[PDB]
């Protein structure tokens, strides 16, 4: 936004030019500004005002407070910022303070909510947004999180590690991400791994994990815990006893005993 | 239908942040408490503190949302300890509720009280509060 | 005058009652005066204990033109308006007490749960269901359904195809009468078919044939045709085809969930039981399926579960065990408890008639 004399028009104008930890210095000093204005929180006593000092301006402060947390590596206060910023696009519904930026940052969302693992929040995003068929597709940017999360799911890990490597995204704020999704899926394609090979190739191993660097691949099977032979992994499937609990598993023994107590419930069934 | 502007900002610090996003979320507690009791644990959190001196306004907010969870003992604590918020003569849903609760809460303790001691409503054997 | 006082009460609810569906005047602009009978002058007569003296029709009805958007389309597009209704209807949920007001507490979970069904968070769920949980005598055989279906389908979407299982099949039991066995009964089926394809197929489609509306059937049949015989090219081509179906039932996001299954039930036809199968046949299938994942698919279905296997790629085979004669010593103790579970129940069901 050009600059006139706000704070406002500073973060956006510093933002642009880079300076992001300058940026979240500001964010709480003009978070102190706006709460003297009754208009940070969207209201619905509107008529439909939308004008600059009402929600329009509110928005684009917002926005430009998610892209610095964004920037400074500081993803819960991007949701912060997202959770304040949700409304004022539309619920279910309002058109009338719509933006190409807004795209950007639920793409950003659904991936950062991808990251973490949760395949629930995931969907419950995508319901949320104004219809189900519209946004989905006619959105360039929201396709990228939606066909991660298919092949993700489907095992086609290397189709999606590649769609990241190559992306436009990639450059911009997808970057972010591309190091907490590369662990992600490596940890995924080791133990489809371990189970499949009795034995691989070194060789193999440091490409399916996509490294080319064979001292990474050393420090990986070892973190893994594998044996390697010369020229060889050698994989071991490494059960253990127990992974947290819930008994019909054993806290004192007997699932004889378990049968006995069942037992009880049913022979007290017959007799009266 | 959404809290989580109001709810976003206690995850936030400073006081006057804290303050701004309490009473909008006090109005409208028993409305819109779906999406208010999964961020119970930062409301507990403004409470324990005593430098932060608006815990007794943190709790009157809580309260409502742990009668309706059904934790009644729980809410009845934190619906004293908001003091001068607590008033019985507003007489709503709310208010109704947790008076009834209260009186129920004296009783039991004034059973188990006597049987041990003849003067222990004079006494801050039990809860002053309480006794008010 | 207690009389007098009831009678006016009832004659209200007939009067609101018959003025929706075949009597109306529009349905978006009564909602008003609706909204007024009830907060003042109605919550404020009763003391706590209304069941039948309250009725779901008002909420259902008003509720039901404010989603159907095409008599009415909005009136604010900010969304106040809806967003309000929503607002009064979880503040009346407070207003049923958690010892009386059973049938009516029942009601509001069906209707708020809808609403985020649709288009919302599907764990703001979650409180809902809890409160719920108390002593009832009182929740009618429609609402039940009601109740078993909204829970299943947020179940569905969090992943867990056993417990939307046992609450679906539960469902199209009691209710179903020939008022139930209509509109209702044919989303409880979509769900109740879906459900069974995911966790596993889903049984065959003759029984199906004569229970529901043929209409919906040659769609249904055309879904789980594709997931079954497994082909992927078919099962992309028939949800573009059927992309209006998937729609108006809510279930768009069966596409992003039946993708994954559809590549594992085209490996699982395939019986891999020899001692060693060939690479060669499985990596010539996979090609069509994906372009780059051929051996990444054989390992993740190995560390699935679908196959038991061995793979060396030095050597460039796959080593398996019996596809057939599983099913095997403590299958029978899983089915023994859960078969006399099913037995006490029945006899408890006789014990009180």
């Amino acid at each position: 936004m050009p600059s006139l004399a706000e704070l406002t028009k500073s973060l956006s104008i510093a933002f642009e030019n880079g300076d992001y930890a300058a940026c979240e210095k500001l964010l709480p000093p003009i978070k102190i500004e706006l709460i003297k204005n009754n208009l940070l929180i969207p209201d619905l006593s509107i008529q439909n005002d939308i004008y600059l000092n009402d929600l329009m301006i509110t928005k684009r402060i917002l926005e430009v407070g998610a892209l610095a947390s964004i920037q400074t590596f500081n993803f819960d206060s991007f949701e912060n910022y997202f959770n304040q910023l949700k409304p004022y696009y539309f619920s279910n519904n309002h058109k009338l303070s719509e933006s190409d930026k807004k795209s950007k940052l639920i793409s950003l969302y659904l991936l950062n909510l991808l990251s973490q693992n949760n395949t629930t929040k995931f969907h419950s995003e995508l319901q949320y947004l104004d219809k189900h068929i519209k946004n989905l597709e006619d959105d360039s940017l929201l396709s990228y999180p939606i066909k991660l999360d298919r092949w993700l799911m489907e095992g086609s890990y290397q189709k999606a590690w590649d769609l990241l490597q190559s992306g436009s995204q990639n450059i911009s704020e997808f970057d972010s991400f591309t190091d907490i999704l590369k662990s992600a899926i490596r940890d995924e394609i080791a133990k489809n791994t371990e189970l499949s090979y009795d034995f691989l190739p070194l060789s193999n191993i440091k490409a399916l994990l996509f490294f080319n660097n064979e001292k990474e691949t050393e420090k990986f099977a070892l973190e893994r815990n594998w044996p390697i032979v010369n020229s060889k992994v050698y994989f071991n499937n490494q059960s253990k006893e127990k992974a947290d609990y819930e008994d019909e598993m054993m806290h004192e023994e007997d699932q004889k005993t378990n049968i006995i107590e069942k037992a009880m419930d049913y022979a007290i069934s017959i007799e009266n | 239908t959404t809290a989580a502007p109001l709810l976003a900002l206690l995850r936030e610090n400073q006081d006057s942040v804290k303050t701004y996003a309490l009473e909008s979320i006090n109005n409208v507690v028993d409305q819109l408490w779906s999406e208010i009791s999964n961020e119970l644990p930062d409301i507990e959190a403004l409470y324990d503190d005593d430098t932060f001196s608006d815990r007794e306004m943190a709790a009157l907010i809580a309260s409502k949302v742990y009668y309706n969870l059904g934790e009644y003992e729980s809410a009845v604590k934190y619906a004293l300890a908001a003091k001068d918020r607590f008033d019985i003569d507003e007489k709503s849903q709310f208010v109704e509720t947790i008076v009834s609760k209260s009186i129920e809460m004296y009783v039991q303790e004034a059973s188990k009280q006597y049987t041990k001691d003849e003067q222990f409503y004079t006494k801050d054997i039990i809860d002053p509060k309480l006794t008010s | 005058k207690t009389i007098e006082v009831t009678a006016e009460i009832n004659c209200f609810m007939h009067l609101l009652v018959q003025l929706f569906l075949w009597d109306s005047k529009e349905l978006e602009q009564l909602v008003e005066f609706n909204r007024k009978v009830v907060i003042p002058n109605l919550l404020c007569y009763y003391n706590l204990r209304s069941l039948n003296l309250i009725n779901a029709k008002l909420w259902f009805y008003i509720y039901l033109s404010h989603e159907t958007l095409a008599r009415s389309s909005e009136e604010i597009n900010s969304d106040n308006q809806n967003i309000i209704l929503r607002s009064t209807m979880m503040k009346f949920l407070k207003i049923a007490s958690l010892k009386h007001d059973n049938e009516t507490k029942a009601m509001l979970i069906n209707l708020i749960l809808r609403d985020f069904l649709n288009n919302g968070e599907v764990d703001s769920a979650s409180d809902f269901i809890s409160k719920l949980e108390y002593p009832h005598t009182d929740v009618s055989s429609s609402l039940e359904a009601r109740y078993f279906f909204y829970l299943s389908k947020i179940n569905a979407i969090q992943l867990d195809y056993s417990t939307a299982n046992e609450y679906i099949i539960a469902a199209i039991r009691k209710a179903p009468h020939n008022s139930k066995s209509l509109g209702f009964l044919q989303q409880s089926n979509k769900l109740h078919c879906c459900i069974q394809l995911l966790m596993g197929d889903i049984p065959e489609l003759s029984f199906f044939h004569q229970s529901n509306m043929q209409k919906s059937l040659l769609p249904y049949y055309h879904l789980t045709k594709a997931v079954k015989l497994g082909d992927l090219k078919k099962f992309t081509s028939t949800i573009t085809k059927y992309k209006q179906l998937l729609l108006k039932d809510d279930t768009y996001q069966l596409c992003v969930r039946l993708r994954s299954n559809v590549i594992k039930t085209g490996i699982r036809i395939i019986s891999l039981t020899y001692k060693k199968i060939s690479l060669r046949d499985i990596c010539l299938k996979l090609n069509l399926d994906s372009e780059q994942t051929v051996e990444y698919m054989v390992s993740r279905a190995i560390r699935d579960g679908v196959i038991e296997a061995k793979i060396n790629h030095e050597d460039g085979f796959i080593e398996t065990t019996e596809l057939l004669n599983i099913y095997d010593s403590e299958d029978p103790q899983q089915v023994f408890d859960e078969r006399i579970k099913f037995a006490n129940q029945l006899h408890d069901e006789y014990l009180v008639s």
